[PDB]
């Protein structure tokens, strides 16, 4: 099947690319720069997204049954969503730090203490914002109720009491994990594009603006379907009546594949597309 | 010229409050640690307070802990001691002492002038068993000071300090760390000893070498003095 | 197992490190500019109208420009000190033609120095009022010293000032071409050259150095961010 | 014709000097020391790293008690370190940011520095006021000064880049003796163990042996092919080692008046920045532009170790008086202790 | 969207009860579950009734002991409990799926 | 040109006073440097290193 093959391909690329960037920073001492703190934090966030989200997603999809009991039902979605939001927030911090270094190069803002404080603020804000992903997740038993299913199956889903708390929480979730990093990244890369737009250096600094808009479009496309599908399911209440509930799982598990493909394509579009990183990568 | 001058003494009713302050003219005040060291009307002298350079460390004796406080004013170049809950055991004379600490420095080198204040335990016991030795001008005199704990630290330094108080003025650092002579001392003084037993030797004693000689340990806080040894003719 | 004096010595060392960190915060945000040129260049009248050291400010940015002229003619041994400066300001008296090949040889000796392989040059072609007056006089010709000026026509992509003769513009762009031929023949991408024309009573020089240092640090940031 | 006659006489005297040098050459230092058993691969590891400077470190000097050391950097500071505990004992701000040399007094009381301001500034460490105050500024050189070395508390020998050395008396301020005779910038000097004659290396590939008391150049040593920018005496004061930009060190000899041995390897093409000996006189340590130091056997010309670990060019190097450490400071603002 | 429970109380061992769950605010063609939570223990599944009330589903512990039904007129689901055990004192909730698992206040049964 | 004459004559005087130094053999000088370097081998904490009980940079 195409989905099992796709997950198997995007597992190993994400794993080996991010651990190669990590050990290449760890071995070579000339790569321990202030600009590489966010990139090694992004690489740990992408191996966490790769090992906590992907096998659980494929196993829960192709079996349609949660196995792991209520303690892991409260533990695993916490780590999954914490890893995803850490990855998105460090992408937006990379965009802001590139905005400080190009559109305002003479206010020497990029220091190592700033990168350290930004990293710990990212981890703290994500770990505090994902707390009802550990409070609410209960293991439940879904009865389909149509002639052909005839078999129960355990899910690990949210269980709220009262209808306004999940709506305001998932509106806050959609604003934190998609809309605010997208707005900051669009503002930063749009002003960088206005800045970088004598023949040879213009032809060389136009390519940089092109690949930065490529990076922005990769993030803006790979995270859009799962965000609008999650805010359509939890807030507005769609995909609830069991018309055909194995097409919904197929589209929801395709929309997770785009997230994992972005976490696999991060070390390609952030490290391995510049010649300087290749020249410093083969020295370790 | 280096000088410290303290004021704020006088007669205070018991139980009240009083403030002392030493103004410092002639040295880089912001880089010297400062001490308040007092002396009873007829007894030897004892250490009451210490503030650091940059005020990052403050130490007190057990007698004044909680009812005294010490604070420095680095732009205005002053050191304050605010004393509340005065007993009749705080009648004394107060000296403001500078001391700087780095590798090879000379702490306790310059001493203030002293305010006369009148009011209406796992330590290091420094023992000077003598009280008065009769001297003749042109003779070598040896003064002992026996510690209780060993003052020889593991880094080789033996923290023992010898001071001289002439009749009518403030003490003066003769030797520091059991061997080293301070700047401005005549070379006839010599410090000997080991571990717990120490000796100050004065060769060809003159008439301006009289007074009481104090030994002081700087291995651990609080800094304990000796009882002194008077030298009369 | 430290003593009392050892702990106070460590506290002294910590306060010294605090003052050194404040000095690093001041030192990181300043821009050092090595100013040089020949003896007739008007190099000092640039910095007196805007002495080893000189400090000035443009838009709350601190510039620290230093002219090293207390030594003799052998610059080959102290120029290793200035291999991490922001820019080199090279001043050229562009009106005496017989001392122009010496300036071109000196610029070729600085541009191809092994310690200045990453340092960009802001080039001020000083004293252009005398050049305009000597060209409009017509008594001293440039093809007696540079014969390729007999074959040079001014390009249509130039930016002539209002009031310029074509002869003054041809002379100015020939001199600028003679320097950018040396600057564009080596070190592509590592460092650039920024040629400006300057009068003696010109007042836009601090803004020009400011804009060129902005572009220099922008390119340095594009390089060090794996982003070029 | 008298100019040509004296030029012919000068080249004839240079020919008879070379004849007298080649007459006394009976063997080679690599020929007498064939039978000596070698040293072995030396593994000197980094004990301390001293991280306080903001810009490139240009010079250091050990104290005579083998514990304290002063170091000068291009951000305009001297820092005096307690190297056993890595404590910063002093931090002295300089008037000019471009400092190229550094010196610690053999009594410990004073420190000297100098640079592109042509001035040797002398600082009094043990004042009655607790701060490090500038004692005095010696200003009589017309070029930048390259090296300072104290003789006493009251006199100091200064190399400068106006092709001249000098002997200053600090209680007065006026230079007592001027040692002229070089033709390029004098880059370094090294005093004898008895400090009655010193040696200097300049940018004309020549090293001269000056007598401090009288003032004449005693001998001249011409073996190199580029700028000698490091010099250091053998510990008995009868030989010295020079390092230049032609990737060679060599050991000249005061009594035999000629070169003994060259220390060079074909995989080394960068210049030497610093040269020192060990306490016995067998490990010639040399700092290079390829970011590391080399330990040459001073009797076999063999290499015996590498001290790598500096990210940038090693600019200063020194061995203590008890021989128990080697401090190297480099252009990445770091000093490192090795034994 | 509102779910109200009724019918609980303290009834001795071996009787019968009739819990009612009235539902309003969502379309009436939805599967309705009955869950319970014992004080101290976790949340277990009791019963489930389908969209139109034709197919039921029970767990193993209450199989043949409880019975569920659905009235489409007042939009209510009933759980008639027969043959109570003393280990069944628990709070009963009536849950449904709207994006998540929405439940009601629940009523205490004590035996 | 007289300054060139004075410079050249003081140069030839310097070469004359440098030519008249007594030179010892190079083999005896190498033997002396070797003898000093072998008679001080036990006092070198870099050549023959000391144990960590004596090393102050431990
Ligand atoms: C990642 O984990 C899974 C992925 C898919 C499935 C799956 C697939 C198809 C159908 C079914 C299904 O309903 N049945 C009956 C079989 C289940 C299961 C698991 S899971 O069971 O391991 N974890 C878990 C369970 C319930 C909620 C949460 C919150 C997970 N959060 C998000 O979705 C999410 C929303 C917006 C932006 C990013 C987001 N995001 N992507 C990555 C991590 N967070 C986590």
């Amino acid at each position: 099947w195409v989905l099992i093959a796709g997950y198997i391909i995007v597992f190993v690329v994400a794993l080996i690319g991010n651990v190669l960037v990590c050990v290449a920073v760890w071995k070579n001492h000339h790569m321990r720069t202030v600009t590489n703190y966010f990139i090694v934090n992004l690489s740990l966030a992408d191996v966490l997204v790769t090992i906590t989200c992907l096998p659980a997603t494929l196993v829960v999809d192709i079996t349609e049954t949660w196995f792991f009991g209520q303690s892991l039902c409260k533990v695993i979605p916490y780590l999954q969503t914490v890893s995803v939001s850490v990855s998105v927030l460090t992408l937006s911090c990379i965009a802001l730090d590139r905005w400080y270094a190009i559109c305002h190069p003479l206010m020497f803002k990029s220091t190592a203490k700033r990168a350290r404080n930004s990293i710990v603020i990212i981890w703290i804000v994500s770990c505090i914002i994902m707390i009802p992903q550990a409070i609410v997740m209960e293991c439940s038993t879904v009865f389909p109720g149509l002639a052909n299913k005839t078999t129960l199956f355990t899910v690990c889903d949210e269980r709220w009491g009262g209808e306004i708390y999940p709506k305001m929480y998932h509106i806050c979730f959609f604003l934190v994990t998609y809309m605010a990093p997208l707005c900051l990244m669009v503002l930063a890369y749009l002003q960088i594009f206005r800045k970088l737009w004598e023949i040879k250096q213009i032809r060389a600094r136009r390519k940089t603006a092109r690949m930065l808009m490529v990076v922005l479009l990769v993030f803006a496309i790979c995270y859009l379907p799962i965000s609008i599908l999650n805010v359509l399911k939890r807030v507005f209440g769609m995909f609830a009546h069991t018309e055909d509930r194995e097409t919904v799982y197929a589209w929801f598990t395709f929309s997770h594949w785009l997230v994992y493909a972005n976490s696999a394509a991060n070390p390609i579009i952030y490290n391995f597309l510049s010649g300087k990183f290749r020249e410093e990568f083969k020295a370790a | 010229d280096v000088q410290l001058v303290e004021s704020g003494g006088g007669l205070v009713q018991p139980g009240g409050s009083r403030k002392l302050s030493c103004s410092a003219s002639g040295f880089a005040f912001s880089s010297f640690g400062m001490h308040w060291v007092r002396q009873a009307p007829e007894k030897g002298l004892e250490w009451v307070a210490y503030i650091s350079s940059g005020s990052g460390t403050i130490y007190y004796a057990d007698t004044v802990k909680g009812r005294f406080t010490i604070s420095r004013d680095d732009p205005k170049n002053t050191l304050f001691l605010q004393m509340t809950s005065l007993r009749s055991e705080d009648t004394a004379m107060y000296y403001c002492v500078r001391s700087i600490y780095y590798y090879g420095s000379s702490p306790f080198d310059f001493w203030g002038q002293g305010t006369t204040l009148t009011v209406s335990g796992s330590d290091i016991v420094m023992t000077q068993a003598t009280s008065s030795v009769p001297v003749t001008p042109g003779e070598s005199v040896s003064i002992s000071c026996r510690s209780s704990k060993s003052l020889l630290h593991s880094n080789g330094n033996t923290y023992l300090y010898w001071f001289l108080q002439r009749p009518g003025q403030s003490p003066q650092l003769l030797i520091y760390r059991m061997s080293n002579l301070a700047s401005g001392v005549p070379d006839r003084f010599s410090g000997s000893g080991s571990g717990t037993a120490f000796t100050l030797t004065i060769s060809r004693l003159e008439a301006e070498d009289v007074g009481v000689y104090y030994c002081m340990q700087h291995l651990e806080y609080p800094l304990t003095f000796g009882a002194g040894t008077k030298l009369e003719l | 197992t430290l003593s009392a004096e050892d702990k106070a010595a460590v506290e002294r060392s910590k306060m010294i490190e605090k003052q050194l960190q404040k000095d690093k915060q001041v030192y990181r945000r300043t821009l050092r500019l090595l100013l040089l040129g020949a003896d007739n260049s008007g190099k000092s009248t640039i910095v007196k109208q805007m002495i080893f050291e000189t400090k000035f400010q443009v838009d709350k940015v601190n510039f620290h420009m230093f002219d090293v002229g207390g030594q003799r003619d052998e610059r080959r041994k102290w120029i290793q000190c200035f291999n991490d400066v922001t820019a080199i300001i090279f001043v050229v008296d562009s009106s005496d033609y017989n001392r122009l090949q010496e300036a071109l040889n000196d610029f070729k000796s600085i541009w191809n120095n092994r310690w200045l392989r990453t340092i960009s040059v802001i080039l001020f072609l000083n004293k252009q009022d005398l050049l305009a007056e000597k060209v409009l006089a017509g008594k001293s010709k440039i093809e007696d010293y540079f014969p390729e000026f007999a074959r040079y026509t001014t390009p249509e992509d130039a930016t002539p000032e209002p009031g310029e003769d074509p002869r003054v513009t041809r002379a100015k762009y020939f001199i600028r071409k003679e320097f950018v031929d040396i600057s564009t023949a080596s070190g592509d991408g590592r460092h650039i050259c920024y040629p400006h024309f300057t009068c003696a009573v010109d007042t836009e020089n601090a803004r020009r150095i400011f804009n060129d240092c902005k572009d220099i640090i922008l390119q340095m940031n594009l390089r060090e961010y794996n982003l070029v | 014709s008298e100019l040509d006659q004296l030029r012919q006489e000068a080249e004839q005297l240079k020919n008879q000097i070379r004849d007298a040098r080649k007459a006394c050459a009976d063997a080679t230092l690599s020929q007498i020391t064939n039978n000596i058993d070698p040293v072995g691969r030396i593994q000197m590891r980094t004990r301390r790293t001293l991280r306080g400077h903001l810009a490139k470190i240009y010079a250091m000097h050990w104290g005579t008690d083998s514990r304290l050391l002063v170091s000068a950097s291009q951000d305009g500071k001297l820092i005096i370190w307690d190297s056993y505990t890595t404590n910063k004992v002093h931090a002295i701000p300089l008037r000019s940011s471009w400092v190229m040399t550094c010196a610690y007094a053999p009594s410990g009381n004073y420190v000297a520095c100098g640079g592109l301001d042509n001035i040797c500034s002398i600082y009094n460490l043990k004042t009655r006021e607790g701060n490090v105050r500038v004692s005095r500024e010696l200003a009589g050189h017309t070029g930048y000064l390259s090296c300072c070395r104290f003789l006493d508390d009251n006199q100091i020998v200064t190399s400068s880049g106006d092709t001249t050395c000098a002997l200053w008396d600090i209680e007065t301020g006026q230079q007592t003796t001027t040692f002229t005779g070089h033709t390029g910038d004098v880059m370094s000097l090294s005093l004898a163990p008895d400090t009655r004659l010193f040696v200097s290396g300049a940018c004309d590939a020549s090293a001269k042996l000056w007598d401090v008391r009288e003032g004449m150049c005693r001998q001249t040593f011409t073996g190199h092919e580029s700028d000698i920018n490091a010099i250091c005496f053998f510990p008995n004061g009868n030989a010295f080692a020079t390092g230049s930009d032609d990737a060679t060190c060599r050991l000249f000899d005061l009594r035999a008046d000629q070169e003994l041995m060259t220390y060079s390897h074909d995989n080394i093409i960068c210049g030497i920045t610093s040269v020192s000996f060990s306490k016995s006189g067998r490990l010639l340590l040399a700092g290079y532009d390829d970011f590391n130091c080399n330990v040459w056997d001073a009797l076999k010309a063999d290499r015996a170790g590498v001290l790598a670990g500096h990210d940038n060019r090693v600019s200063c190097l020194g061995v203590t008086d008890d021989g128990m450490a080697v401090a190297t400071g480099s252009w990445d603002s770091f000093l490192k202790i090795w034994n | 969207v509102q779910l109200v429970e009724s019918g609980g109380g303290l009834v001795q061992a071996g009787g019968s009860l009739r819990l009612s769950c009235a539902a309003s605010g969502f379309p009436v063609g939805r599967v309705m579950y009955w869950y319970r939570q014992a004080p101290g223990k976790e949340r277990e599944w009791v019963a489930a009734i389908s969209s139109h009330g034709d197919m039921t589903a029970y767990a193993d512990s209450v199989k043949g002991r409880f019975t569920i039904s659905r009235d489409n007129a007042k939009n209510t689901v009933y759980l008639q409990m027969n043959s109570l055990k003393p280990e069944d004192t628990a709070v009963y909730y009536c849950e449904v799926y709207v994006g998540y698992f929405y439940h009601g206040q629940g009523t205490q049964v004590t035996v | 040109n007289t300054a060139s004459i004075a410079q050249a004559r003081k140069l030839v005087e310097q070469l004359k006073m440098e030519a008249n130094i007594d030179r010892i053999k190079v083999s005896k000088a190498a033997a002396d440097l070797m003898a000093y370097c072998e008679a001080h081998a036990k006092e070198d904490p870099l050549l023959t290193p000391v144990p960590a009980s004596e090393n102050p940079f431990r």
